[PDB]
């Protein structure tokens, strides 16, 4: 029922580069500076998703070299995406989240600690995350993964204080998702109400997983041209959770003691991450990628002539610290500076697309008419992503057909 | 131009609260220390409580609790300190100063 | 418009060989030792780069075998570069520095510490760099990047003492400045006031990154002809900043306590790097490289008879301690001895370069008075770069033909 695109999408000669020159973001690597009421400094974080929104020209409205490549009427243009290399330009590192008030009580990796339950025993701790590369591409955006307060609810009927229901919600990836770290892909805004069981840069919002496996079962396929992905990750650190244990050890599990002791410690465990070594040998960018086969039946067509490109790079999350002299005394005295927080995104999207055109017969306007339709309403033969946000990287007036005038270009000549 | 500008003075008969107000000390993401100081002709100065703008964090002194009620409202503004039952011994002269972002022995700008 | 030597440079069979011999700098690790006026011992550390300017003998002037090669009218000769190596001449090994007051706070990575911010709270720390090797070659200098205070201001008015805006300030890589160590590629001297956020040996400087991205789109491609590079960190220890926050965690994220605490931790984390395992298996240099192809449309053309070499070689950075007596005590004393730091770099640069000639057509020369236009006045057909700073290396009366007399050469007879 779903054939591939190229059964009835003719490949033609005319290639086509691409770039996206420079792109900055530069911002706060922990949270939103918002001042009074609309941000001023944005979070910029390397543990978050870049969505790129690629828009690409008409070919149907292109200045094309020559019309008589194909009819007006029968026929009509789309570009595929041949080429592409997701190009980085920062010094390869690992930034650090914290929060000045973990939920951390005792560091259960070695022994400790008698009994001092009590009031507030939150601790100032900070670690690093675990380190995640990945890139896709697609005409639609990508699927992500995560578990969120699910409906309510399975059995009856009661509350309150319980755990709550669990539920994998699959959503679209927006440009500024938290990656996962190394606690789950997870709504901790809603799964964890105490708002200090993990850093304060997720603690607030949700880590999204991509769903890999939905995006390459879909019929179409027309979210997962390709994907690279390298994750890794290991355990720093060991500790156990403060407060009331909503589910205690069985009775058959545990011999009660002990004169003293007499209280079941916390048996809540988690982990601190840890990225480990970062290198050049295990970077996914900068170097080209070629879409010779796809794993879905959209084998790189671009409809609508947009494209869809996410990248997560953690290996240069490097948090950049500042310090600003609020004055000069005569001795060195904390309260003359301020530290401040930063941290910089720089990416370089190059792409090379393949002409198309498209021989429209009864059969072949009644399988596009299924599917996506306005990919004939567009040909003229409400964006319902205008809700979500991405990374607007507009290529009209970008295209040219020169290629050997710049590097990927350059790459495309001499291979495939 | 860094001034402190308060409600101004009040005479109250005994036993009815007055409510007190500071400026230009408590704006989002600065993030002074405000503090109070009651200055009575015969005890000189008295630390009443530090509060944190931004946070919303409370602290007093335990001569103090019960009869000073402090309040922040995160825009402009701030620092509003009330008294409830007024007795003899409140008549005296006080202070909202703020040391520059943080923390409590340096009073530099006073109200 | 821009197109690859090898359309307009005709290459020959004369290839000849240049060694530099040995090279040595010897310095002190952290910082230049001025007395009482002018540097008496200079700055050599690891971590710096080291730009050598080779400057090649002309070959229109050179005392070639015979002069029947080209006509001197319509006819001028250049060298290519075809051959390189970079050889390092003393044990691997990783070196340390530190600063005597650090401003390190608590050691956030396991938990505390409790209340403690005051006057002073700088500690005496010491650390290892991230691993860096790279090398370059171009008829250009090098291009690097760091982020610096930025011209004032996006938005407006007032200061003091807030976050000082940001610039990506793309520059000059000068012999002598430092690559970036595990905190970034930015101005200390001006984004941190105080003096005591990073080691001494970058507290008062700027550590560069080399700018990939644009050296590779440049048109010319005159400063890229390859490039080689392996960078590799991981993260030591984390710890917090001391002295005011200068952007505090947002209310949202923190649930206030605690009775105690109340006063909200350091939440500016920065962790220290370190380089990690170096090993033989990992050097790029003590190898020869060829160049087959350029990246760029330059394949090598060493226009002005000059060649930039880019080194940076973190994994020699042993730093050796030296001890002097001032006295002999009848017991051990501290007070007879004095410390000092030093740092040595021994290298040795092999070239191998193929005479090429330029039949100079009407259009020859038009399109080389464009791009540079010096190479026609130098022809015969006020430097710039001498307020910057670079490692001099005069291959010239260096130049030989018998190729089998030295081990680059011998290396080429039975190679490419």
């Amino acid at each position: 029922k779903v054939v591939a695109t190229d059964a009835y999408v003719t490949r033609t000669n005319i290639f086509y580069h691409a770039s996206s020159s420079r792109l900055l973001a530069v911002g706060h690597p922990y949270f939103s500076i918002k001042r009074a009421n609309k941000t001023v400094v944005p979070k910029v974080s390397g543990y978050q998703y870049r969505v790129f929104k690629v828009v690409l020209p008409d070919p149907n409205k292109f200045a094309l070299p020559d019309s008589s490549l194909f009819d007006p009427t029968t026929q009509r243009l789309v570009w595929a995406c041949t080429g592409l290399e997701v190009g980085r330009g920062q010094p390869l590192g690992v930034g650090v989240s914290g929060h000045p008030f973990l939920n951390k009580y005792d560091d259960v990796e070695n022994s400790g600690s008698g009994g001092n339950p009590g009031q507030d025993n939150r601790v100032n701790v900070g670690m690093d995350y675990k380190q995640t590369q990945l890139c896709m591409v697609g005409c639609a955006p990508p699927l992500g993964e995560h578990w969120g307060k699910g409906k309510q609810c399975t059995n009856t009927p009661v509350q309150a204080g319980d755990c709550p229901p669990l539920e994998l919600i699959t959503s679209v990836i927006q440009d500024g998702d938290m990656v996962d770290t190394g606690f789950g892909a997870m709504n901790f805004a809603d799964l964890q109400t105490n708002k200090s069981d993990v850093p304060i840069d997720i603690c607030g919002t949700t880590c999204k997983y991509p769903d890999y496996l939905q995006m390459a079962a879909d019929p179409y396929g027309d979210r997962l041209f390709f994907f690279l992905r390298k994750e890794q990750m290991f355990a720093r650190h060991f500790f156990n959770r403060a407060g009331e244990v909503g589910e205690p050890v069985p009775d058959t599990l545990i011999i009660k003691g002990s004169g003293n002791r007499t209280s079941v410690g916390s048996s809540i465990y988690v982990n601190t991450p840890s990225g480990s070594l970062v290198s050049s040998e295990a970077q996914l960018f900068n170097k080209p990628y070629w879409l010779q086969k796809a794993q879905g039946h959209n084998n790189g067509i671009c409809w609508g002539n947009q494209l869809f490109v996410t990248v997560v790079d953690t290996t240069r999350s490097t948090n950049m610290t500042l310090c600003a002299s609020v004055t000069t005394s005569s001795t060195y005295t904390n309260s003359d500076y301020k530290e401040y927080m930063r941290h910089v995104e720089e990416y370089d999207l190059q792409f090379i697309f393949q002409l198309c055109s498209i021989t429209l017969s009864a059969e072949v306007v009644a399988y596009i008419h299924t599917m996506n339709p306005s990919v004939l309403e567009d040909w003229n033969f409400p964006d319902p992503y205008k809700n979500l946000s991405f990374w607007e990287v507009n290529l009209k007036e970008k295209f040219s057909s020169e290629l050997d005038q710049y590097p990927l270009g350059r790459k495309f000549l001499l291979q495939s | 131009e860094v001034q402190l500008q308060q409600s101004g003075a009040e005479v109250v008969r005994s036993g009815a609260s007055v409510k007190l107000s500071c400026t230009a000390s408590g704006f989002n993401i600065k993030d002074y220390a405000i503090h109070w100081v009651k200055q009575r002709p015969e005890k000189g100065l008295e630390w009443i409580g530090a509060i944190d703008p931004e946070y919303g964090d409370t602290e007093y002194v335990p001569k103090f609790q019960g009869k000073a009620t402090m309040t922040a409202d995160t825009s402009s503004n701030t620092a509003y300190l009330q008294l409830s039952s007024l007795t003899s011994e409140d008549t005296a002269v006080y202070y909202c100063n703020a040391g520059h972002d943080y923390d409590r022995g340096r009073f530099p700008y006073w109200g």
